[PDB]
């Protein structure tokens, strides 16, 4: 968790650029992204956590 | 109310610390979590910082206390953010209970080494024995030195920056 944090802060731009340009590895790169959300406060989430917390009525 | 957003972890196996006064049993455990280089969970840490603000902001800017003839006070000075010395005095001169109404002349973020952990325990004890346990500000203590001696970095390493706003 802590080594990833350091990494991400330094190189998140490169990962985001990779999503944009690399048409094949988007599938894996997307799981490396981390974002702040309205229900994580000052912490960040993987997109996969967003999903595990989705309500059964959310379809997006 | 970031505390009531839950997101509890207990990776530390930490007891719940309520908005009521922190139990001495945990405080003893916390001192052991410093013997073991172990840290508090975030919701408890936020909750104590909220309560610490609420009590401290009402205390008089000059503290006034009457020491009865038969009563004795132990007075303490600069600690440079090392808990080891206070670990021992608490164990040596009696734990900082009502029978050990200590006064501490600040200088805890004076240097960073265990300094988060130092104020984090002192601020624990201050809630349990507020009448007996008295904390002053030190003279090496402002954002200017919280930066120079890397305490701001300790906070930003262990926690997201909003924690540093709350500590401020
Ligand atoms: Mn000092």
């Amino acid at each position: 968790k802590e080594n990833y944090k350091k990494f991400y802060e330094a190189f998140s731009k490169n990962l985001k650029l990779g999503i944009h340009e690399d048409s094949t590895n988007r599938r894996r790169l997307s799981e490396l992204l981390r974002y702040h959300t309205s229900q994580s406060g000052d912490e960040m989430t993987s997109l996969s956590e967003y999903v595990s917390r989705m309500k059964e009525t959310q379809k997006s | 109310l970031d505390i009531e957003s839950m997101t509890i972890e207990d990776e530390y196996s930490g007891p719940k610390l309520e908005d009521g006064k922190v139990t001495i049993s945990f405080m003893k455990e916390l001192m052991q979590w410093y013997k073991d280089q172990k840290k508090l969970h975030r919701k408890c840490a936020y909750q104590i910082l909220v309560q610490v603000k609420e009590v401290l902001s009402k205390l008089s800017t000059l503290v006034e206390t009457t020491l009865k003839e038969t009563e004795k006070i132990t007075v303490c000075g600069d600690t440079h953010g090392q808990f080891y010395d206070l670990l021992n005095i608490f164990e040596l001169n009696g734990l900082p209970s009502e029978t050990n109404p200590y006064i501490f002349n600040g200088d805890f973020v004076d240097r960073g080494s265990f300094s988060v952990e130092v104020i984090l325990t002192l601020f624990g004890f201050k809630l349990l024995y507020p009448d007996h346990f008295h904390l002053l500000r030190g003279n090496a203590e402002t954002d200017n030195m919280n930066q120079i001696y890397g305490f701001e970095g300790e906070v930003k390493a262990k926690y997201t920056a909003q924690m540093y706003e709350l500590f401020s």
